[PDB]
């Protein structure tokens, strides 16, 4: 549900503040979603 | 006898590669920092009160590393990309040593910060100073900034 | 942004010769007759691996 | 950064002189310097 600068995942939700309780960086990353993905390759 | 293009060319591109290609902004900030800034503080000298026995003698300041305080106040370290990132503030505290003149005497000097300055990128004060392009790369920017 | 995989103009295989041309020329050898050893007749195909940048070997060293 | 601090020490001035009618002794000093001041209109 997140990743930050070098490294791995957090859990979901919140309550207080948002940093990641892994790496103590601040910032937050989606990572794309393992689903299916069709580019049209022109 | 005779000098030629190419090795003129070779004294050009010397002089670009040592001194800075843009560093017009830079050589004034690091000026700044040190010759300036001490001055309109060591100029205007003290201050109040409307109460003539205090007074406040204004010492030299010095210009911390840049750091922000997030939520509810706690002081973390910042580099420019995580100032880009998150609407930030590239940004260092200034703290003043302040010395309370009571009655004449003085009481002792004081360390106390002065609010925020704004860091030039690349610049003395810059975190990003005298940082190899692997520790650049290492921060998330490019050596050819 | 490693060579572009074929060409444009002339649109045939020229990426799997990226490596050994660069190498090649790494050594001193003049391109211009490197090429001429590996598949580079038109000029128009050559030309797409001359002027190649592979800005790439900056840009992985992010995300 | 003249003007600014200029804003700072005068907003210093304000605060001490008024902060002093509520005769301060051990006033140590200073908190009463409130630094947004001297950031918002160098920021700003
Ligand atoms: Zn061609």
């Amino acid at each position: 549900c997140a990743k930050c600068g070098k490294e791995v995942e957090l859990d979901l939700a919140t309550a207080r503040e948002v940093r990641c309780p892994y790496c103590g960086s601040k910032i937050l990353y989606k990572p794309r979603p393992r689903v299916a993905r069709r580019v049209k390759a022109i | 006898p005779t000098l030629t293009p190419d090795e003129l060319w070779l004294v050009m591109e010397s002089y670009w590669k040592e001194k800075g290609f843009v560093r017009q902004h830079l050589d004034s900030y690091n000026a700044f920092i040190d010759h300036g800034l001490q001055d309109v503080v060591n100029e205007f000298g003290e201050v109040v009160p409307d109460i003539p026995n205090f007074k406040v003698k204004f010492g030299k300041i010095r210009i911390g590393q840049p750091e922000f305080q997030e939520a509810q106040g706690q002081r973390r370290p910042l580099y420019p990309m995580d100032a880009r990132i998150r609407n930030l503030t590239y940004s260092a505290p200034l703290y003043l040593e302040m010395i309370p003149v009571v009655n004449g005497i003085e009481q002792e000097p004081v360390e106390v910060r002065i609010g925020e300055l704004p860091i030039m990128l690349k610049s003395k004060a810059c975190r990003l100073y005298g940082l190899s392009d692997e520790e650049l790369i290492k921060l998330g920017e490019d050596p050819k900034d | 942004m490693i060579v572009p995989v074929r060409c444009f103009t002339c649109g045939k295989v020229l990426a799997d010769k990226y490596y050994e041309f660069k190498k090649r020329v790494e050594a001193g050898e003049d391109p211009g007759k490197v090429l001429d050893d590996l598949g580079v007749e038109r000029y128009c195909c050559r030309r797409t691996l001359l002027s190649h940048v592979e800005l790439i070997d900056q840009v992985m060293v992010y995300k | 950064f003249r003007v600014a601090f200029g804003q700072l020490v005068k907003d210093m001035q304000y605060q001490m002189t008024k902060t002093y009618q509520r005769e301060n002794i051990q006033r140590f000093v200073r908190n009463s310097i409130r630094p947004d001041v001297l950031s918002e209109r160098i920021e700003h």
